[PDB]
RNA sequence: UAGUUGGUGGGGUAAUGGCCCACCAAGGCGACGACGGGUAGCCGGUCUGAGAGGAUGGCCGGCCACAGGGGCACUGAGACA
RNA sequence: GUAAUAGCGCCGGCCAACUCCGUGCCAGCAGCCGCGGUAAUACGGAGGGCGCGAGCGUUACCCGGAUUCACUGGGCGUAAAGGGCGUGUAGGCGGCCUGGGGCGUCCCAUGUGAAAGACCACGGCUCAACCGUGGGGGAGCGUGGGAUACGCUCAGGCUAGA
């Protein structure tokens, strides 16, 4: 472009588009849970994958991972939400936070606690 | 006399029928830490006559880098290819600052404080090449004198 | 608080030797003797060629657990002998080389760096008469670093001023073994020390 | 210093006012390239003096009505519709580029 | 037509110099003579002269190079690495004595035009002038 | 009302304050007219209260009314000993 | 687009002024973006960046605006408080 | 006057840190590429290791890397990108010579350009963070004076464009 095409028109400065509509652009979300389904992996993938569709205090009705060996979640169950998607669940952008509200944090967790919300066991 | 260091070495492959047939290429780095550079890129069956091919190759080839007190004597801005590497000159104590295929020739260039930018294609490859030609291009209130006695 | 745990593994990750306890790193026993492999299940595998991050990396670790120092501070040193005029690599190791605690050390009070942080910590020590107990205080030019004479009959700080009798100082140094007082005279050079580091690598590991 | 600055008259329909069409220069803040705005001041012309055409020296003064804040200090030089025309004809170029087009 | 004579001049020559030509013209112009004798002065060109073709006023300039190479082309270095227009209509640059680049870190100039003449950057330091910066040659 | 006076521009428990030409309405810590002196409470360091009585002068010359502490540093740096 | 743009006379103010009023003129603005919709308090600085630039303006200081929402004046040097 | 809180993240590549066991496209991991279907440095534990340390790690958001809106500093034959072509308005740009003007442009002086911050120096709190004092740099605009090469304007001339 010519400069005074540039001095014209001008350059048009980029617009980034979330990846995370917790609205608020909160760091996290709480929400009830409604479905405490079940699905399945995709192009290579297979297992049962845990998820949870959650009524957000945002206003929004979201799908949400739950990370960890084995949860306890129902049909009313408060939880948090943290965004992350996960690779393979088309559809679910947001992690459950293990150790929060209803979300009880993973039994006999000895690893990385820190996420799964486990307390630290106390050495016999 | 020469240390030599190995910017990078890829496994490349062909095809035949009946599948894949590799080959590498290693890229190195040859200098004397004094003012002498040379960079070659050797091919081979096998990592090590790769590795060896280049050395051979980097040590015929070799550049005379004008340091002045471990830094250059000014800025030169080289284009190779979609590579454009970026030299300009530091004070002591400054450091090498530059990435990594740069440094490494920078270094064993015997430079000691530089600023440096890999702008354009990041091709470590073709930012070498780009380099070397940027060393060569450098010349000195000497040689610039010289050239405009007549 | 700086580190503080088992110590000649360092000297052994670092493949060489670091004077983390002034004696005993000399008696057949600072573990480089004999063992100078890194520490671990994996230390006598063979070691695969570092890439330009990893020779960096072990690079500034050397320099930097040398002066038993926090990653922490140590950055705020290099940004500082980064703005500062004159070749980085050096001013460096100057302002690395005028901290207090680090001073004591040089002046034969205490045998290891780690001793002398205590004894400056502990009260112990000097600066121009008013005592300091801040090991990262930096000791500018001219100043006597004697010790504490409630603590100049300490077992410790005798010993040590003893075989101290004799031992050659820094030639940026001076001490006068008698009132245990000892002078900065000036900044340390790149060659004054004999440091197996290569600030070369310490600068471009902070350019990265 | 009340502000004094030169330009065209390019309108006389006003009562004791005339439009002023004063031009200026400067370098673009990030481009650098000298680009030229303009901007147009109702002055008082009380001796309905000043006519269409002419190049006066316009001076900072005590409000007069709204939107009309400067005085017609003097002429500088008289008759040169080469200019008008421009101003006129960019106008003209309006009475379209709508939902029609702007002629040519 | 003829946009820009300063910028046709100093094309020409990049281009002459290119093909190693030992002279080369461009139509005459005062402003066009008063670059030259930088040019010349500076060391870059061997130097110029008035002269007419087909009647018209023109300025021969005389191209210099280095010496003949050794290995596979032979081609001399030029002397005149680099010319490059900066100021150009359309996109006039001009600047203060304080914004007088220093042109391949003191190895290359500068033309610039001042009210006190055409100067290279140094000579216009030293004047403590600025003005349009016409070009840039090293 | 025009004032001389002090303004906090120390920090917790190390006060130190700076002899001003402001308005009497302005916050303490607010935008002053002038700086004429400053005023280290606990005298740190042997410089511990400059005055420029110069300046000082001036203000008084025309209607500067010092706060009480701040016109009994002023009379410290002799602002006005009249001798 | 009609107090809208200018004019003449006048009111009001500490004071200029369509600020307000009577009458007169026909106008004024726009693609150099009027009008409308949306968003927003604005700013020394701050973060980042080799720089140019990008992002930002909570704490602190400067200005503005508001005071449960809307409108209004009184008293005063000063408030529409 | 007693030897006297430690933790958190990570160890497939990017990226510094590897072994055994359990599991068997499961249970799970996942920022991207991807990992798990009986030898998994990629899942879970353990041992060992790397990083950082009243901390460590996650989530959210802004900037850098991104010359990925390119003024510095990009492009349009085939990768995204020449308008289907012309005529021409506004606008941007401008052959050769001389003279006037001095609008742009350049210079000098002067006024303004807060404080805080940024930079350098010295100083105060045991250091530092923080804070104090001093100094230097810094566009823009007002005013007076000056220069006239280039751009503009005016007048005149010529012809290399038309």
């Amino acid at each position: 472009p010519t400069i005074n095409q540039l001095v014209r028109k001008g350059r048009e400065k980029v617009r980034k588009k979330s990846k995370v509509p917790a609205l608020k652009g909160a760091p996290f979300r709480r929400g009830v849970c409604t479905v405490v389904r079940t699905v399945t992996p995709k192009k290579p993938n297979s297992a049962l994958r845990k998820v949870a569709k959650v009524r957000l205090t945002s206003g929004y009705e979201v799908t949400a991972y739950i990370p960890g060996e084995g949860h306890n979640l129902q049909e009313h169950s408060v939880v948090l939400i943290r965004g992350g998607r996960v690779k393979d669940l088309p559809g679910v952008r947001y992690h459950i936070v293990r150790g929060v509200y209803d979300a009880a944090g993973v039994k006999d967790r000895k690893k990385s606690r820190s996420k799964y919300g486990t307390k630290k066991p106390k050495e016999a | 006399d020469f240390e030599e260091k190995m910017i990078l070495i890829r496994r490349t492959a062909r095809m035949q029928a009946g599948g894949r047939r590799f080959r590498f290429g290693a890229l190195v780095v040859v200098g004397d830490r004094q003012g002498r550079v040379g960079l070659g890129f050797g091919k081979a069956p096998e990592v090590p006559l790769a590795v060896q091919k280049a050395g051979y190759y980097a040590r015929r080839n070799m550049v005379e880098v004008p340091l002045q007190n471990g830094t250059i004597p000014h800025e030169i801005e080289v284009e190779f290819g979609a590579s454009k590497i970026v030299l300009k000159p530091a004070a002591p104590g400054t450091g090498v600052i530059a990435g990594a295929v740069p440094r490494a020739i920078l270094e064993l260039a015997g430079v000691t404080d530089i600023l440096t930018k890999e702008l354009g294609s990041r091709n470590p490859i073709n930012i070498a090449y780009a380099t070397m030609e940027a060393l060569r291009q450098l010349r000195t209130k000497a040689d610039v004198e010289r050239l405009r006695k007549g | 608080g700086r580190y503080i745990g088992p110590v000649c593994r360092l000297c052994r990750r670092e493949g060489v030797k670091l004077y983390l306890k002034g004696e005993r790193c000399y008696s057949p026993k600072c573990a480089m003797e004999r063992r100078p492999y890194p520490p671990g299940q994996h230390g006598q595998k063979r070691a695969r060629r570092p890439s330009d991050y990893a020779v960096r990396l072990r690079e500034k670790q050397k320099l930097r657990r040398i002066y038993g120092i926090s990653e922490r501070q140590f950055r705020n040193l290099f940004e500082e002998a980064s703005k500062k005029k004159g070749v980085t690599g050096s001013v460096f190791l100057g302002l690395l080389e005028s901290r207090l605690d680090n001073v004591v050390y040089r002046l034969g009070f205490a045998v290891s760096r780690r001793q002398a942080r205590q004894l400056v910590r502990h009260g112990h020590i000097t600066v121009n008469g008013r005592r300091v107990d801040l090991p990262s205080y930096r000791v500018r030019p001219g100043d006597e670093i004697a010790v504490a004479e409630k603590s100049r009959n300490l077992e410790l700080i005798r010993q040590n001023l003893e075989a101290m009798k004799g031992r050659k100082v820094g030639p940026w140094l001076s001490l006068d073994v008698e009132g245990m007082k000892g002078k900065f005279l000036r900044l340390p050079d790149r060659e004054d020390l004999a440091l197996p580091v290569n600030e070369q690598l310490v600068i471009e590991f902070y350019s990265r | 210093p009340k502000k004094v600055l030169t330009g065209v008259v390019v309108s006389d329909k006003m009562q004791k006012t005339v439009t002023v069409l004063v031009e200026r220069q400067f370098p673009h803040p990030l481009y650098g390239k000298v680009i030229k705005r303009s901007k147009k001041y109702l002055a008082h012309d009380p001796e309905e003096k000043y006519k269409l055409g002419d190049v006066v020296e316009i001076i900072e003064s005590r409000p007069i009505s709204k939107r009309k804040r400067f005085r017609v200090l003097r002429l500088v030089e008289s008759g040169r519709m080469d200019l008008v025309e421009k101003y006129l004809i960019r106008r003209q170029n309006y009475q379209s580029l709508s939902k029609r087009g702007g002629k040519a | 037509m003829l946009t820009d004579p300063i910028a046709d001049m100093l094309t020409r020559i990049r281009n002459a110099t290119r093909v190693y030509k030992e002279s080369t013209d461009v139509p005459a112009s005062r402003f066009k003579e008063e670059i030259l004798r930088i040019l010349a002065r500076e060391g870059f060109i061997k130097g110029y002269e008035r002269v007419d073709v087909d009647g018209k006023p023109y300025l021969r300039v005389y191209l210099k190079y280095g010496p003949r190479r050794q290995g596979p082309d032979p081609r001399p270095e030029q002397v005149i690495h680099h010319i490059r227009r900066i100021s150009k209509p359309g996109r006039r640059v001009y600047v203060g004595v304080k914004e007088i680049p220093r042109v391949r870190r003191g190895l290359g100039i500068a033309i610039l035009s001042t009210s006190k003449g055409v100067l290279t950057d140094r000579e216009a330091r030293k004047l403590g002038v600025g003005g349009e910066l016409i070009c840039e040659v090293w | 009302m025009v004032k001389i006076r002090l303004a906090r521009f120390g920090s917790k428990h190390n006060p130190h304050y700076r002899i001003v030409v402001t308005d009497a309405r302005r916050k303490r810590d607010g935008k002053y007219i002038e700086k004429i002196g400053y005023y280290d409470p606990r005298k740190t360091t042997p410089d511990w209260l400059k005055v420029d009585v110069e300046r000082a002068r001036y203000w008084l010359s025309v209607g500067a009314q010092p706060t009480d502490t701040a016109r009994r540093l002023l009379r410290q740096a002799g602002v006005f000993r009249q001798e």
